């Protein structure tokens, strides 16, 4: 047997699903998500770190002069100065007056740990579902992990499940991305080999393991001061020391629907966004014949309390005459109030209670037992707490029944107006019809 | 800090955050005189209800003066050509009807 | 100094560029594409290959009886047959002659070899474009690997470049392919967990080296002839093997554009479709001051001989008055005619000669040397050979020029008939306005 059903994309809410099917007694199965994940497909551009100058010993040359030799480094300067005079220590170092020069070098190298403290620069394509489901109907009760498109089906005591391509495309992540130790950041960082000083991306790799750093870290050597040796140079601090202060807030402190943004496979996790289409192919032994299951005549629902709060706030009762004691499955055939329980024992004293959930002043609607319809009215009162630690138990739908308190008032001026226009208009049209002829 | 129907979370120190939510607390009685429901529908949703009530105001003062203007007419039709005969003997009956001078 | 032009994504055709800074001599800059690449980003749905029936020996208990207890293993069946009568070898193997009890048992696993030929399917998405582009001006010969979207920025002796995003999401894959050996198919494969007996897919796992394996391959187990030892069954035939035969024709047989679809990493190199917007910063050391450049006087343009043919199968030449010897840079002001030198020498009295290609019997087209212009006409006839090993070396325009032998026909006609209405025209008005005296 074929059926299909469609269930919220929300972490808890106890979900139930109807199945009526000819030459059977009906079937309540409840299913309900206990996670989410969100994983996007994530490019790597490339990996930035902090920097490390090198500086080696200059080249002195007494009463001599040197050239100036071009390399392969990051960032590399080199200069060699006219005329100097080193006085290194207990000496001058140069038996030369004024024929001395010195060859100052330096260049940019990778930070000695770069391979344990870094941040990667990524873009984030689609993302696809993944969530973890618990499915609940006769005797079997088990959780399954499945993907949310139309292709992963699973199976459970029989019954085949596919849990259909989630109805919204919203996602929080950006095109680019910025990830660090444990935090996600939507950010746009500058273009592979255009990187600028002291800011992020100032100096560039495309992995950990990559051998061609990119650096711009506007280094500049300057001309030691004269009877000393050292070579002195002026250099933009690290960029990636200034984003670690002046980065911003993270993608997990202020992420839509509640997601909670998570760890090396980045992903959102509990997002609650969309509705999840789900059809399933139930064996012919997951039924229960006619002939087999009690007879329920006379049913009759009376409300007994009615508060419109969070949990389960409302009590009803049902009176019936039966044949045989037996299970019976309960459902609501609308979504203003929300059943706690998917099956309910009948026995020959007529009498079953039940709690439902609802947020309506006036709710109604049509409550079932194996064989059985009945309707439910009633006058929930609005609950006195403010603020709870739990989530709704039920959709958050207002608006009142017709012939309620509220839109009898309307119903009753509404006629009384119409009444005195059908009488005005029956009036003026007696009239004109007799002085016409 | 606001705490909306939809929730609201905060994270104090090295603690695990909190989520509070929000119930459908009003003032008013939902099952009460007009005055109390409006009142009640106020509490939860003010401008909705604003606005609702206003325009089914409107929609009456619209309706019981259009009836009104439509006997004023069917009076006048019935009464003008009396207004217009020389003799202008009306009815006693039909003027204590249309209240005819 | 920044300049940005587009140029064509066909490999192998000549594309100059031309710049003109003030205060400087014109400088022609030419790139052409190398080499293309085109790779989408997969995501690996599962593993079929050739499945293997495990039929462990029979046991037979002589005068008892037996009880089958299920597994776990894919596809596993187990059946009891009551009354057995073996005869092993050379004897009976029991004494019992119709209580005997044989337990038949069999069940499905992943080939030998499943690691060393397998079919992946996947999930294509966005692809990126990865070039090989050869860049030449002045002195400077380089060809780089370059990421064709705006960001990857690469320097080419000093000057910048930035090859931009391409001008059309055109792609040759589906959203679902196949991949075996060498060859790619744009086919619809089964969801995983519901594959189907003798066709793709009938046994299904997430990875190579996982240990899911749904199976579903009709295994079906039979009753043992009598008085013979053996485990007779049937199935249905591997659906991966089926697959091998009628998998259709490959993506590489059939792809548009010339497309070459290549190997492990899913490539589909040299496609010919859509422009490279390009970005560049020159520095100041690559042009020359306007002094040092002649000073050319008097320039015409004269064709001698011209056919519109695939190569550069037209002749101009250049008469011009000069000052002094150098190195002039060429252009071509219009893709009607595409020529085939950048840069020409200018000698002191004398001319220039250059090559161009074109499609067209008229073309029409501006030429300038170092800073000179000129306006150059061509009567040109169509080639003789069917049939060429190579491409054009130019851009299919074959509109004519206005004032060429096939236009100036139409414009004399044309004004003639003009002259006529016109004429006619005249005569009716100076008609109306005598008459209305
Ligand atoms: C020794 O000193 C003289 C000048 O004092 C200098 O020209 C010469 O190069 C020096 N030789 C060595 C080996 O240092
Ligand atoms: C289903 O099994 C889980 C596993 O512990 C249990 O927590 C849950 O209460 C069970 N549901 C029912 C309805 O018994
Ligand atoms: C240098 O450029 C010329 C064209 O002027 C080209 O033929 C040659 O292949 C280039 N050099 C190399 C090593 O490819």
């Amino acid at each position: 047997y074929e059926h299909s059903t469609v269930m919220p994309n929300v972490v808890g809410f106890p979900y139930k699903a109807h199945i009526e099917r000819p030459g059977y007694s009906p079937l309540t199965l409840q299913m309900q998500v206990v996670e989410t994940s969100l994983e996007p497909t994530l490019n790597l551009e490339y990996i930035t770190c902090e920097y490390k100058t090198v500086v080696p010993s200059p080249y002195v040359k007494c009463c001599g002069a040197s050239e100036c030799s071009t390399k392969e480094k990051p960032d590399y300067q080199c200069k060699v100065y006219t005329g100097v005079y080193p006085f290194m220590w207990g000496g001058a170092y140069c038996f030369c007056d004024s024929e001395n020069t010195q060859l100052s070098e330096a260049y940019v190298d990778r930070s000695d740990v770069c391979r344990h403290d870094h941040a990667s620069a990524y873009k984030a394509h689609t993302a696809s579902l993944k969530a973890k489901v618990r499915v609940m109907y006769g005797n079997v009760n088990q959780t399954v992990d499945v993907y949310v498109n139309g292709d992963h089906a699973v199976t459970i005591g029989g019954t085949q499940f596919i849990f259909g391509p989630l109805s919204s495309a919203w996602t929080p992540f950006d095109n680019k991305i910025v990830v660090y130790k444990d935090e996600v950041f939507n950010q746009d960082f500058p273009p592979y080999g255009s990187g600028q000083p002291g800011r992020f991306g100032d100096i560039q790799s495309r992995t950990v393991e990559s051998n061609d750093l990119y650096a711009n870290t506007a280094l500049k050597l300057a001309r030691p001061s004269p009877g000393m040796v050292h070579v002195p140079y002026t250099q933009t601090p690290s960029g990636f020391k200034y984003w670690l202060k002046e980065k911003g807030t993270a993608l997990n402190t202020k992420a839509p629907f509640g997601c909670q943004i998570k760890t090396n496979p980045v992903r959102a996790m509990n997002c609650a966004v969309g509705n999840i289409p789900v059809s399933m192919n139930l064996p012919d032994s997951a039924f229960t014949r006619i002939v087999e299951a009690p007879t329920i005549i006379d049913l009759t629902c009376t409300v007994a309390t009615c508060t419109h709060s969070s949990d389960f706030g409302g009590v009803l009762t049902l009176t019936y005459k039966t044949d045989k004691n037996g299970d019976c499955s309960v459902h609501s055939h609308s979504n203003v109030a929300t059943l706690q329980e998917a099956t309910a024992k009948v026995k020959t004293a007529g009498k079953v209670t039940l709690h439902f959930s609802t947020a309506s002043a006036s709710p109604s609607f049509v409550v079932s037992l194996c064989s059985a319809r009945a309707t439910c009215s009633a006058s929930c009162e609005p609950p006195k707490d403010h603020i709870v630690p739990y989530a709704a138990s039920h959709s958050n739908v207002v608006f009142p029944d017709m012939s309620g308190t509220a839109l009898s008032w309307v119903q009753k001026i509404s006629g009384g107006l119409g009444a005195f226009a059908i009488g005005a208009i029956l009036v003026l049209v007696v009239v004109t019809c007799i002085g016409l002829r | 800090i606001p705490v909306p129907v939809d929730g609201m979370e905060y994270h104090w120190g090295n603690n695990d955050p909190v989520r509070l939510w929000s119930q459908l607390t009003t003032e008013g009685k939902p099952h009460g005189w007009p005055h109390q429901i409006v009142q009640y529908y106020y509490g939860l949703y003010p401008a909705a209800t604003v606005s609702a009530v206003v325009g089914m105001s409107l929609l009456a003062l619209i309706s019981i003066f259009a009836s009104c203007y439509m006997l004023v007419a069917a009076r006048s039709k019935c009464l003008t050509p009396y207004a217009l005969t020389p003799g202008a003997a009306v009815p006693w009956t039909l003027g204590i009807l249309c209240c005819a001078p």
